[PDB]
């Protein structure tokens, strides 16, 4: 900060507009914060982890009620589609191998 | 596509430009284009018709300059066009003008045809891939580091206070006066006519452009200085004459903050600055108060600023902390501010693409006006 | 400094902040 | 899943809230939705839309204000689910709706809808583990230490009287009328404007809040400061003006004892209280009388204690006792209140759960109501 206040005092605004706007780092930990919750502790692993067909179900289970945590992660519609189309692939997958 | 960015200030007077990301611009050049009126006998004279640029300054005793700009408003659109292509020209530039995205100043308030006028040169003539147009206040907040305040400057042309509050302008604060250094420098003309010294040619105008700029200066109360005599500055003409100027020394720049010695029913530019700031709301008057960042070449007048804090404490409310900021690059605020605004990704996302502009048209740009 | 002794005009030797005093 | 119940006093003139067992609220902000007026030129400028609290109080005069909830009644839905997500968010909690129970005080006498809302509110968009609804009465006893008093407090939007005696409250004598600090504001504007001096945007409303705050007292006697026509004392604006009053600090607060003046049959604030003093079993009049609670923020005005006892004095029968506990914490007697019951475990009874609501709904709401 103290390079950037340096730059200040000589006035080479250039750079320290550019840092302060130019830099996406704002909307970057905002955006960031706000899925980390539904992005934190998912219990995929479960699915690529289960050898029994229980474990299939109750591996659905766990991440579909994890899934929950939407309206205060401000996840995308589409965005969630695209999510849930892998989760299908990471079943199907888990099905041909149990399978 | 997007190469760097060109920034071109529509000073009316004085044109400056350059690139984005400078720091500097190394293209300030009055503007005007200068034809000559004389006649042509021997051959390997100068070059071409028009004289726009330098070499003006170097013949200016042959031309019959024309000012394509009037208090903002473009007159002569033809001369705009060729002092615009003289600035892509080999001796300013040098880039082609399809090359480039273009961010043009404009002053405020300014009629819509001049926008709409201004995006058909540079879409039609020039085949700019991006243009921009935005005012020159921004511009001077961005070359003076701050987010707040109420840039009030003086332009050859058009002075102006726009008072910006946190990044955010309150449009309807915005007050717009036509007297500048070009009416500074025409009452002073007016007066060496009656000093006796009839300047009346173009040559001449700017002769005394150059007194303006150099043997005048600002009152402080003009009645104490009016009852006295004064310095009597000796100005030497190019030709080697010798011209007095008197007490209009500092009678010349009173028009500014006077416009009835011109005949003229309008406010003084100390009124603009305090009418821009009352127009606004009340929670932010004690701020703009504090934060009055000056810019615009008809602010240079040696004891202006002092004149300004007197004018202007006598009409603020009681001990107000009024602060004027005037840095030292105030000429090229408009100009270093457009190269911070140029030099950002923010700047691609705000111009207008070529593309949008032939499938909407002026439309376009009075949308992303702001 | 030498960016602003390059350029044409320039504000040389002039006082950058103009406010009132103290004594509120 | 709780851990340190939320407690938050949902007024419609400031929103004060924080954990259960806190002895203060920590964060007492505003209740209103602040949206700039000016657009954004600048880049770099402020962030966001919504300005809550802190910064809708620095950045006053660029916001246009919108109340939420006016007269204890929420108008705007989107602008209190707002204003709880600041109160959940980082500048202010830190803490999720999922992990900590819920305590959101109500005036009493509201609509049904207003409750089915909220909680539609509290176990929809957020996931609060729980629910309790209550009444901004009790919470004053218990922040007072008493349990027998008749409340009287004057929020910003909705004054009541509320007789609690021994713990047990008597529903049918609670009086309320929808006359308070809004109104007063109001009305004191509208005597500024007859003072000649206007205020119309929402930004300049709180100036005359503040200049109620400041400036504004309740004589003793209607009339002895009627006719006198008394001086002019001066009040500073925040840019630097000056404002005298006279016959409005005094003229405009009496609007609670008497709201003729704004042309509304209904009662005077005095005559809310004896009213449900009266409307009370004839045994309990004399320990109502002798205990008498107030709370709001209207309770601040000076003169205030002198002008409700004289008033009480008038309409009680000869030589009855009237005692009025007045404490410094009028502002937040309510969610000292909740702090205290939200710090019991007797309210894990009384809350609502998730999945009681979701196997009920409203009904489960109105069930626990008292
Ligand atoms: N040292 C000076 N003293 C007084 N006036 C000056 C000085 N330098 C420039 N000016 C005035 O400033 C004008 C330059 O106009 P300018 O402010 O550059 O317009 P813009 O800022 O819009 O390019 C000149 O015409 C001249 O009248
Ligand atoms: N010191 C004071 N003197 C008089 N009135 C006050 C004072 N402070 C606040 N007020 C008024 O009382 C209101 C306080 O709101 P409050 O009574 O808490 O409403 P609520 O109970 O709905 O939150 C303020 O909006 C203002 O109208």
């Amino acid at each position: 900060l103290l390079t950037l206040d340096i730059l200040k005092h000589g006035k080479r605004f250039h750079a320290t507009v550019s840092f302060d706007t130019d830099t996406g780092l704002k909307q970057a930990l905002e955006t960031v914060n706000d899925y980390n919750p539904l992005m934190k502790d998912f219990p995929l692993n479960d699915l690529l982890s289960a050898t029994e067909l229980d474990k299939i179900r109750q591996a659905l289970v766990a991440i579909f009620t994890h899934l929950r945590k939407i309206r205060n992660t401000k996840y995308p519609i589409q965005r969630a589609l695209r999510l849930v189309e892998a989760i299908s692939r990471d079943l199907s997958s888990q099905l041909l191998k149990v399978l | 596509i997007a190469n760097q960015p060109v920034v071109i200030d529509n000073g009316s007077g004085v044109i400056k430009a350059g690139f984005a990301g400078d720091q500097i611009p190394k293209y300030c050049f009055p503007n005007y284009v200068g034809r000559p009126k004389h006649v042509r006998v021997m051959a390997g004279a100068l070059e071409g018709d028009i004289f726009i640029g330098p070499k003006a300054e170097e013949h200016r005793g042959l031309l019959s300059i024309r000012y394509p700009m009037e208090h903002g408003i473009v007159k002569d659109w033809n001369d705009m066009e060729r002092i615009w292509q003289y600035v892509y020209s080999k001796d300013q530039l040098q880039t082609f003008s399809e090359e480039h995205p273009v961010l043009l100043t404009e002053a405020p308030l300014n009629p819509r045809k001049n926008r709409e006028r201004a995006a058909e040169v540079f879409f039609e003539t020039f085949n700019v891939p991006a243009l921009f147009i935005s005012m020159q206040a921004v511009l001077s907040l961005y070359a003076t580091g701050r987010t707040t305040g109420v840039v009030l400057d003086s332009g050859d042309g058009v002075t102006h206070a726009v008072p910006i509050y946190e990044g955010f302008a309150m449009p309807h604060s915005i007050m717009r006066i036509d007297i500048a250094g070009r009416d500074v420098s025409r009452f002073l003309r007016l007066y060496l006519r009656k000093e006796g010294y009839d300047f009346h040619s173009s040559s001449e105008f700017e002769i005394v452009k150059a007194i303006k700029e150099r043997a005048c200066y600002l009152s402080i109360n003009p009645q104490k200085d009016e009852t006295l005599e004064t310095e009597k500055a000796q100005y030497y003409l190019p030709d080697g004459s010798t011209i007095e100027i008197g007490p209009s020394r500092f009678r010349a720049p009173e028009l500014l903050f006077r416009p009835d010695l011109i005949g003229e029913e309008s406010e003084g530019i100390h009124e603009v600055l305090v009418f821009a700031i009352q127009k606004s709301d009340m929670d932010l008057r004690r701020t703009l108060f504090s934060n009055i960042v000056l810019s615009g070449g008809s602010t240079l007048f040696k004891g202006f600023g002092d004149r300004l804090l007197s004018e202007v404490k006598k009409l603020a409310p009681k001990d107000v902390k009024i602060r004027i900021s005037a840095p030292q690059e105030r000429l090229y605020s408009t100009w270093i501010g457009g190269s911070i605004l140029a030099s950002l990704d923010t700047f691609k996302k705000m111009w207008v693409s070529k593309k949008e502009y032939e499938e909407d048209g002026a439309r376009s740009i009075h949308r992303k006006t702001f | 400094d030498p960016k602003y002794a390059d350029l044409p005009g320039i504000a040389r030797n002039e006082p950058d902040v103009y406010e009132t005093s103290d004594l509120p």
